[PDB]
RNA sequence: GAUGGGGAAGCUCCGUUUCAAAGGCCUGAUUUUAUGCAGGCCACCAUCGAAAGGGAAUCCGGUUAAGAUUCCGGAACCUGGAUAUGGAUUCUUCACGGUAACGUAACUGAAUGUGGAGACGUCGGCGCGAGCCCUGGGAGGAGUUAUCUUUUCUUCUUAACA
RNA sequence: CUUGUGACGGCCCGUGAAAAUCCACAGGAAGGAAUAGUUUUCAUGCCAGGUCGUACUGAUAACCGCAGCAGGUCUCCAAGG
RNA sequence: UCUAAGGGUCGGGUACGAUCAACUUAGAACUGGUACGGACAAGGGGAAUCUGACUGUCUAAUUAAAACAUAGCAUUGCGAUGGUCAGAAAGUGAUGUUGACGCAAU
């Protein structure tokens, strides 16, 4: 059956984000009218977390915790889903088709994906989607 | 150049730090 | 460097570095053959020159009148 | 049709005259 | 049919040495020495051209701003596009490989 | 047309060096510059570039090879015992 | 071709990384302060050898009895060093856009590693460019003209750099 | 026509230098903002660029052949029929 | 003095016409004191014998050859503590950045 659903964690192959880690939110298989092929609305992590070890005492430590995500529309051609996933509920709402061709409510919701995913990485979740993809 | 760029840089930084001490 | 914006021009003429300026006329012909006068004024920089060509003769004129009285001008 | 050019033209050159100075 | 001498001290045609005539603004030829054309910059995988970087001699690389001699990419002044996405595809693969080959190996000496 | 009736590619020595030598020789360049299989990529793209060097023009894989033929017969059969050989060591 | 070494009675010979304890590099720390002591990094391992190999960067006009890419006038570029202002970026600290190839005025990156350029034969045909050659109209000057010749010759140019 | 260059093709038991030098990438050490900074691979602005050579011939007279010797001596440009 | 063939660029609802520019070949009349690649430029050819296969090389200043070289063929030595060769000696060298499809000697 089909797998590209609106939970997959996949790797970006092509572009500016080639080598991320992002989540799908939002597919559309049959495209649309600026978009004339099956794509996503995928949101994921430009500059990932850095390691945490005993010795940084909490100052090193929530500077190290940062999380850059970005939100992207990418064709399926410059996709590769993997077996994992990734629970979406708290960013489907706020990151969807309307919300690009404006940089407003693309910071807007560049905001509260990247509170998500700092929530989700100082709780013990995902460490293979926290995890950079080392090439 | 890179090397002596890099050492120029850390220059013009540490001069810039040292006069805003003051 | 060739200048396309008169504001360009004149925030060049504003800096201290710059203190002449030089205007050269040229006789030019439209498409419909009719003959026209060609102004060009060139300011030298310490590390760059400058070149603004206007075709209209009275905003030449507003032009000079508008330049600092710290620029001088000397036509060629 | 230079009408238009000439008009900003104008607002340029006033901008950047400032000989007529407030004191207070 | 002006005929035209080099400029410099070398009379031979040795590689740095090459020349081609101009005419100047005073109405005659005159050589003008050429310096040698550059190469293009290559991958360090497939070796073949890289896209968007400029051509330049080595030293004239220092002179020009970072937007001339990088891509906005990973790897992105020193591999191709391509060569960055099957090297992306090879490490995601043959770490799940791994983690497959892992967790059957200890399954198998698990079990005996 | 067939321009020669039998020295082909060896019709560029003329005369010279003698008819069995140029037979032999012509043996060894129809081999030399013909084109082979790729193992690899499936199609017919390998060519010499030096000896004992083949190449494939399309997949741009690069394979050890014979002088004048991509596989020599001595290094097919040591291929095969070695094959051989491996299946028994663990028999 | 020295050194460490090893031969040779010796003048000297071998060898050039070798059976060597073979050195310097940046951050700084200290602000009795000089530069030791805090550190940490690195192991090539002298030097000579091309006015045709490699290689940072300059062109035009004019000028002398005799010099010029060197002088004068104008217009540039590179390297090394100082440095401030504007612009950019940031409260999501270290930019955005494009599905993508990739784009822009910018848009931190030490140690260490990797890659590219430097950096490359000869011949053959084909395509493109520059200069020259040929040629038309027109604007000037000169020549021939017993006859003929809207004719013969000549000027009509645009550098580096952006 | 001369020359530069591009994409190719032929040839080899011949496959046709090295180093200085410059740039990029991977990495994430360290430094960092909010009443403020951080950046001088963006623009503009400031200062300096030492030493030696530099004329002329380069050949039936400037070089070598006892010489102002029909000899020898490397190379660039190349109009019309 | 002619003829013929060999092209480009524009033009067609949802066969051709216009314009422009090349030197290449073939053919036909006519003509002349039978001349015409009109100067320049520019292979003499054939039948055989001896010898060396060929291209190449040498006695600068009396010999360019049939001499030397050559590819081809064959022999010999040598598995590195080795073969061949160097050095007065050496903790020294060449082949050797080499390894029998190689190096060395004929
Ligand atoms: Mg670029
Ligand atoms: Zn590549
Ligand atoms: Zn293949």
């Amino acid at each position: 059956a089909k797998f590209l659903k609106a939970g997959k964690v996949a790797v970006v192959v092509r572009g500016r984000y080639a080598g991320k880690k992002v989540v799908i939110v939002k597919p559309h298989d049959e495209g649309s009218k600026s978009h004339p092929f099956g794509h996503a609305l995928v949101a994921g992590i430009e500059r990932y977390p850095l390691k945490v070890t005993k010795k940084h005492g909490a100052k090193k430590v929530a500077k190290r915790t940062k999380i850059k995500p970005f939100i992207k529309v990418v064709n399926y051609n410059h996709l590769l889903p993997t077996r994992y996933t990734l629970d979406v509920e708290a960013f489907k709402s706020v990151v969807s088709t309307e919300t690009f061709e404006q940089p407003s409510q693309r910071e807007e919701a560049k905001k509260v994906v990247k509170k998500a995913f700092e929530e989700r990485h100082q709780a013990g979740k995902n460490q293979w989607f926290f995890s950079k993809l080392r090439f | 150049m890179r090397a002596k760029w890099r050492k120029k840089r850390t220059r013009r930084l540490k001069r810039k730090r040292r006069k805003v001490r003051a | 460097r060739e200048i396309t914006d008169i504001k360009q021009f004149l925030e060049l003429t504003r800096r201290a570095d710059v203190k002449t300026a030089t205007v050269k006329i040229n006789k030019k012909l439209n498409k419909a053959g009719k003959p026209f006068r060609q102004t060009k004024f060139k300011v030298r920089g310490s590390s760059s020159l400058y070149t603004l060509v206007i075709n209209d003769a009275g905003k030449a004129k507003k032009l000079i009148q508008s330049l600092p009285p710290t620029l001088k001008v000397n036509r060629l | 049709d230079d009408d238009d050019d000439d008009e900003e033209f104008d607002k340029i050159i006033q901008q950047f005259k400032k000989t007529d100075i407030l004191k207070y | 049919a002006q005929r035209v001498t080099f400029r410099r001290r070398n009379p031979y045609n040795t590689r740095s040495n090459k020349i081609k005539v101009v005419k100047t603004p005073g109405g005659i030829l005159r050589a003008q020495h050429v310096k040698k054309l550059a190469t293009r910059p290559k991958c360090g995988d497939c070796g073949s051209a890289l896209q968007g970087i400029s051509t330049l001699r080595p030293r004239q690389y220092a002179t020009v701003s970072k937007t001339h001699k990088t891509v906005s990419r990973a790897y992105g002044g020193s591999r191709c596009a391509n060569c960055v996405k099957e090297r992306i595809i090879r490490a995601f693969l043959i770490e799940e490989q791994k983690i497959v080959k892992k967790v059957v190996k200890e399954q198998t000496e698990a079990a005996k | 047309a067939k321009r020669t009736k039998k020295v082909g590619i060896t019709g560029k020595y003329g005369v010279r060096y003698g008819s069995s030598l140029r037979r032999q020789v012509k043996k060894l360049e129809i081999q030399q510059h013909a084109r082979y299989d790729c193992s690899f990529c499936g199609k017919k793209t390998v060519k010499r570039g030096a000896a004992g060097i083949w190449t494939c023009s399309c997949c741009k894989k690069t394979v050890a090879g014979g002088a004048y033929t991509v596989s020599t017969a001595a290094a097919a059969t040591v291929r095969s015992t070695i094959r051989r050989l491996r299946e028994m060591v663990e028999a």
